[PDB]
C-alpha cells in the first residue's frame, strides 16, 4: 500500500542520480522617522539546500 | 559594495572616490602650488582667504588641481581656488622613505610633508610614488582634525 | 498621526547573477520591507510605544479589567468558570452603557479552544453550543496575540463590540516605493508609509479579562 | 499543473492546465490550455526533451558560443 | 470549530549586516593566504601597495591595530561548521566608517557612546585587551545562538 | 518672530460625528 | 550534468497578524 | 526598537546634535519653532549649522566651541565640545547667530 | 569674468503640505535665490571686492 498511501511524483530523468531543493529566509525591521532623515534600517535574505539519491 | 580607484596619479589631485569634500568658495593671497597645504587667514562675506602654510600655522586643506580655473600651472593671487577639506589626496613631500602605515604626518614650511611622528592630525594612507626627483605621498584629510589654538 | 520607513541595498553583481529557480532577490528584499511595515503596524496596535505617547489596547486607563480564576489549573479543565466569566463580561458591557451597546465579538487564546469543546455531563451538546444557543448573535474567534499580554506569560480574553463609531485605525498613506539612488557600484531603495495606531472613542465598550 | 492521460480522448499525455507565475507582486494563476499557445524552439532528442520538461533548446549551442568567442581573442 | 490565526516576528539582524545608511565607507581588499576571516570580525592590514594603495588583510592578533570590520557580500563561503567566512585567496569588503552589526561574546548590554574593546580573536568583549576608537550605537540583539552588537566605526 | 508659514488650523481635521450623552427617562 | 535542481523552493513563512 | 531619546541639554552632560529647521515637523509657540514632546525630531550630527549665541564678540576661525547649560554657544561656557567655528558670524533682528561645524560623536 | 551660485533644500512632506494647503514653499525659495543673485551682482558693481581684486 505504499504507492497508494503516499503521493507520487515523476520529475526526474532516468539518467539522473542526485537532486536538490532550496529554502530561503528573510530579516528586517522598521522605525518611526521624520521628514529630514538620512538613516533607515536595512533588510536581507538567505538560502539553504538539501540533497537526495 | 566597494569603492572605485581613480587612476591618474599626479600631485594635487584626488586619489580615490571615497567620501570627499571640496571647499570652492575661497580666494588666494600670494601664489600657491598644486598639492600644498593652505591656511585660513580671514573671512570676508562668506569667503575664506587662504595662503601658503607658514611656520606656526594650522593647515586647513590641500590645493586641488583643475584645468579650467588655473590655466597657468599654479594658483595665482586674486584667483578663486579649490581646496580639499576631507578625503584622500596626493601631496608633495621632502621625505626619503615611506613612513609607517596610519602614522601622523607633520608639515614643514611651504606646505610639504616632512614628518611622520606627529601627535594628532592627518594620517598616511599607504601611497608612496616618485615625482621629478622628489616624491609624492597619499594623505587622508579629515575635517576637524587640526584645531586652531586659542 | 505618525510616519514609518526603512530601506534596502542591492548591488549590480547580485542583480546580474542568476539562479536555478525562485523569486529574484530584488523581489524578496522588496517583499521583506512590506512585511516589516505590516508587522510594525500590528505591534503598534497591540503593544504601544511609551516614548511616542502611544497607548496600547491592553494598557488603556479607561477600559474595564476583570480578574479571573484560571481556566486551566495544572491540566485540570474548568468549563463552567469560563462560561460564567464570559456571561459576566457580556452583562457588564450591557449594564455599563445603560443598554446603548451590546457585546458582539470575543477573542480568546488559541490554546483554550479545548475547554469549550468539552461535552457537558449527561448530554451530547457542548458548552460552546449551549453558550451560542443562549447568546445567538455573537462571534467568537482566536488571536495569537493573546497568548502573552505582558511579556511574562500572562493570558487574557477580550470582549468588545465591533463598530466604526467606537474605534478604528487610520492608514492615510499606503506603502510605496521610491526610485533607487545609485552609488559607485550599488543602489539603495527607501520605503515609507503612514499610520496612527489605535484610538478608542467610547472606552466603556471594551472588557479585558486578565489572568486567564 | 494537471496532466490528462484519459483513454477516450486523443489529448492524453499532454497537460490540461498551466500555472503561470509572472511575478510583479501578483499571485500566480491557472489557465486552461485553450487560452494558451506554447512556442517551442528547435527539435532535440526526446530523452532530452522530457528531461527539459517538454521544452526545446537555445539556438546558441556551445560550439556557436566558443566559435564566436575566439574571434575577439584573435 | 473556532478559527485561529498565528503571529511571528522576523529576526532583527545578521552577522556583518550594515545597520543603516548613515554615511558608510566600504572598500575592497585582498586576504592573505594565512587563515580565514569570519564575517563580523575585525581585520588588520599587513602590507599596503605603493602604486595605488591596495591592502592585504587577515585576522586580528595580539598587540595590533584594527582597521575595519568584515561585512556580508557576494564573495563569501561557508566553512565546515556552516558558519560563513571569507576564503584565504580572494576579494574582501571591509567597512571603515558607519554603523554595523558585529559578533560579540559578552553578557551585559553596553551603554551608549562608550569605547569598544576587542579580543584576540577579533570579536567584541566587554573586558578585552585591545583599545579602539569605535563606539557603541546601542543595538543589542541575539540571532539564533549568536550575540550581536551595533558598533559605530570612525575612520582611522 | 521666527515661526513657520503654516498655521496649525491648516493641518487639522475635525471628525464629522458628535457624541451625545444619554439620559434614559424610566 | 547528472544533477537536477527541484523546480519548487520553500519559503519560511512569517505570519503578519 | 532602536529609537534614540533626546532632550534639552543640562549641566554636566554631553552634546550629541543640534535641532534643525523644518516647516512640517516643528510646532509654533512663543513666536518660535519648537519640537513638542512625544514627536519625531531632526538631529544633525555633521556639517555646518547656524546656532543661537549669547556671546558679545566674534570667535576665532578653527577654534573649539564651548556651550552654556541651556544648549547655547557662549564664549566662556562650562561644557566643552569638539565642534568648531566655521567662520560665520551674523545677527538677525535682535538674535545672535553663529556658524558652527559639527562632526560625528 | 566671474561666476555665482547658491542652492536650497526641500522635502517631500513639505511639498505635499504646500500643494494641499495652497501656498507652496519652493516658489518662495527660488524667488529668494534669484533676488540674492541680483543683489550680489549690484553689490559687486557698486562696491567691489578687494580680495578678488
Amino acid at each position: 500500500s505504499a504507492l497508494r498511501v503516499f503521493p507520487v511524483t515523476t520529475e526526474l530523468s532516468p539518467t539522473d542520480k542526485t537532486f536538490e531543493y532550496m529554502t530561503f529566509d528573510k530579516v528586517g525591521t522598521a522605525q518611526i522617522i521624520a521628514d529630514y532623515t538620512d538613516d533607515l534600517p536595512l533588510v536581507d535574505a538567505l538560502g539553504t539546500s538539501e540533497f537526495g539519491k | 559594495y566597494e569603492n572605485l580607484f581613480l587612476r591618474p596619479a599626479c600631485p594635487g589631485n584626488i586619489s580615490d572616490t571615497s567620501t570627499y569634500n571640496i571647499d570652492g568658495a575661497c580666494v588666494a593671497q600670494g601664489d600657491i602650488g598644486f598639492g600644498s597645504a593652505v591656511q585660513v587667514v580671514g573671512i570676508v562675506d562668506g569667503v575664506k582667504v587662504v595662503a601658503a602654510l607658514p611656520d606656526g600655522g594650522t593647515p586647513y586643506g590641500i590645493a586641488f588641481r583643475s584645468q579650467y580655473e588655473h590655466l597657468s600651472g599654479k594658483i595665482l593671487d586674486g584667483e578663486v581656488c579649490n581646496v580639499v577639506s576631507h578625503g584622500r589626496v596626493w601631496t608633495l613631500t621632502s621625505l626619503g622613505e615611506a613612513p609607517s602605515l596610519f602614522s601622523k604626518l607633520q608639515f614643514g614650511s611651504g606646505g610639504v610633508v616632512t614628518g611622520g611622528s606627529g601627535s594628532a592630525g592627518w594620517t598616511f594612507a599607504g601611497g608612496f610614488v616618485k615625482h621629478e626627483d622628489g616624491y609624492i605621498i597619499e594623505v587622508q584629510v579629515k575635517q576637524n582634525a587640526f584645531i586652531a589654538p586659542p | 498621526v505618525f510616519r514609518l520607513g526603512n530601506a534596502y541595498l542591492i548591488s549590480i553583481d547580485e542583480i546580474k547573477a542568476g539562479q536555478a529557480t525562485g523569486r529574484p532577490l530584488s523581489t524578496r528584499k522588496a517583499s521583506a520591507c512590506q512585511l516589516a511595515h505590516d508587522q510594525l503596524v500590528n505591534r503598534l496596535v497591540f503593544k504601544g510605544s511609551a516614548p511616542h505617547k502611544i497607548v496600547s489596547v491592553f494598557n488603556h486607563p479607561n477600559i474595564t479589567k476583570i480578574t479571573s480564576g484560571k481556566w486551566i489549573d495544572a491540566s485540570t479543565m474548568k468549563p463552567e468558570t469560563a462560561e460564567a466569566e464570559l456571561t459576566q463580561a457580556i452583562e457588564t458591557i450591557e449594564t455599563i452603557t445603560r443598554g446603548q451597546h451590546r457585546a458582539t465579538n470575543i477573542l480568546i487564546p488559541p490554546s483554550m479552544r479545548k475547554v469549550l469543546a468539552i461535552r457537558m455531563p449527561e448530554t451530547t451538546m457542548s458548552y460552546l453550543d449551549y453558550f451560542k444557543s443562549q447568546n445567538s448573535g455573537i462571534e467568537i474567534d482566536s488571536i495569537a496575540e493573546l497568548e502573552d499580554i505582558d511579556g511574562a506569560g500572562t493570558k487574557g480574553v477580550l470582549v468588545y463590540e465591533k463598530n466604526p463609531m467606537n474605534m478604528s485605525i487610520e492608514i492615510p498613506e499606503a506603502f510605496n516605493m521610491l526610485p533607487a539612488q545609485p552609488k559607485d557600484l550599488h543602489f539603495k531603495v527607501p520605503c515609507t508609509s503612514k499610520c496612527t495606531g489605535l484610538t478608542i472613542y467610547r472606552p466603556m465598550t471594551i472588557v479585558l479579562i486578565t489572568g486567564v | 499543473e494537471k496532466r490528462v492521460t484519459n483513454a477516450r480522448s486523443p489529448r492524453y499525455g499532454e497537460p490540461e492546465i498551466y500555472k503561470v507565475s509572472p511575478g510583479d507582486n501578483i499571485q500566480p494563476y491557472l489557465i486552461h490550455h485553450t487560452r494558451i499557445f506554447i512556442a517551442d524552439g528547435e527539435r532535440v532528442t526526446p530523452q532530452m526533451r522530457k528531461q527539459n520538461q517538454g521544452w526545446g533548446a537555445s539556438v546558441l549551442n556551445k560550439s556557436l558560443i566558443d566559435a564566436i568567442c575566439d574571434y575577439d581573442y584573435c | 470549530q473556532i478559527n485561529a490565526s498565528y503571529q511571528r516576528d522576523m529576526a532583527i539582524a545578521l552577522p556583518g549586516m550594515v545597520a543603516d545608511t548613515s554615511k558608510y565607507n566600504i572598500d575592497g581588499a585582498c586576504v592573505v593566504n594565512e587563515g580565514d576571516v569570519l564575517v563580523g570580525a575585525a581585520v588588520q592590514v599587513v602590507q599596503a601597495q605603493a602604486v595605488d594603495g591596495h591592502k592585504l588583510v587577515k585576522a586580528l592578533t595580539t598587540g595590533t591595530t584594527p582597521y575595519g570590520v568584515a561585512i556580508r557580500s557576494h564573495w563569501q563561503t561557508v566553512n565546515a561548521q556552516n558558519q560563513m567566512i571569507y576564503e584565504d585567496g580572494g576579494a574582501i569588503n571591509v567597512m571603515t566608517s558607519g554603523r554595523v552589526w558585529m559578533l560579540s561574546k559578552s553578557t551585559e548590554a553596553p551603554t551608549f557612546g562608550s569605547a569598544v574593546k576587542l579580543d584576540v580573536d577579533g570579536q567584541e568583549k566587554s573586558d578585552g585587551t585591545i583599545e579602539t576608537t569605535w563606539t557603541y550605537a546601542g543595538g543589542w540583539t541575539k540571532y539564533k545562538d549568536i550575540q550581536l552588537v551595533e558598533v559605530q566605526l570612525h575612520q582611522l | 518672530a521666527t515661526m513657520g508659514i503654516w498655521t496649525a488650523q491648516e493641518l487639522h481635521r475635525i471628525k464629522s460625528q458628535s457624541y451625545e450623552e444619554d439620559y434614559p427617562v424610566g
